[PDB]
């Protein structure tokens, strides 16, 4: 259940201000080899950051 | 006794190598410093959660 907000295109390997399903932060988005299981949407670090 | 002394010295050094190469605990005083600092930083980061 998400609000009336249009999406934008995604840009890789550049510093961007991102918003994924309401989750925000700043960082570089890159391709990964992290095998998320089908039920997993977000991953976390030791600091509980994304 | 110069020959004896030199031989005892040379043997003693070889023993140092055998000890250091096999006893990990030999360097515990330095390993402990590394561990305490690593623990301090890991604790600090975990507090962010």
């Amino acid at each position: 259940v998400c609000g009336p907000k249009k999406s934008t295109n995604l840009v890789k390997n550049k510093c961007v201000n991102f918003n994924f399903n309401g989750l925000t932060g700043t960082g570089v988005l890159t391709e990964s080899n992290k095998k998320f299981l089908p039920f997993q949407q977000f991953g976390r670090d030791i600091a509980d950051t994304t | 006794n110069q020959k004896l002394i030199a031989n005892q010295f040379n043997s003693a050094i070889g023993k140092i190598q055998d000890s250091l190469s096999s006893t990990a605990s030999a360097l515990g005083k330095l390993q402990d410093v590394v561990n305490q600092n690593a623990q301090a930083l890991n604790t600090l980061v975990k507090q962010l959660s």
